[PDB]
């Protein structure tokens, strides 16, 4: 999807979580939303309100996880 | 800025009603300009620009 090749930077996250991204640096939500739960919390300093947080700006867009997208971008 | 009211308030005056020496008060102001820059928020903002 058009939208999922839009960066972390319309997903309107924290900053904490903005600092997960660099320290993480996927740049689609296509590619995150191909991550999962416990894959998410396997980052450092993130914990479960970031992921509760995650969660909500991907139900926002229709977005969530599993979603495995191929010949991406 | 001046919406709704006749200035043009300076940065003093105005973190005199929020207590800061006039930084804080231009972080905040800097703040949500950044907020506001971004897409998704200021589509129509953007459709106002005119060139």
């Amino acid at each position: 999807d058009p939208i999922l090749l839009r960066p972390v930077d319309d997903l309107e996250l924290t900053v904490r979580s903005a600092n997960c991204l660099k320290a993480e640096a996927i740049h689609y939500i296509g590619d995150l939303v191909q991550r999962t739960e416990v894959e998410l919390l396997k980052t450092p300093n993130l914990g479960k309100k970031s992921l509760t947080e995650i969660k909500d700006v991907l139900a926002s867009r229709g977005l969530s996880l599993g979603m495995r997208l191929e010949n991406w971008p | 800025f001046g919406i709704d009211m006749n200035t043009d308030y300076t940065l003093e005056e105005v973190g005199k009603q929020f207590d800061v020496t006039r930084e804080r008060i231009r972080q905040i102001e800097a703040k949500a300009l950044r907020k506001l820059r971004h897409p998704s928020r200021s589509e129509v903002l953007r459709s106002f620009l005119d060139d």
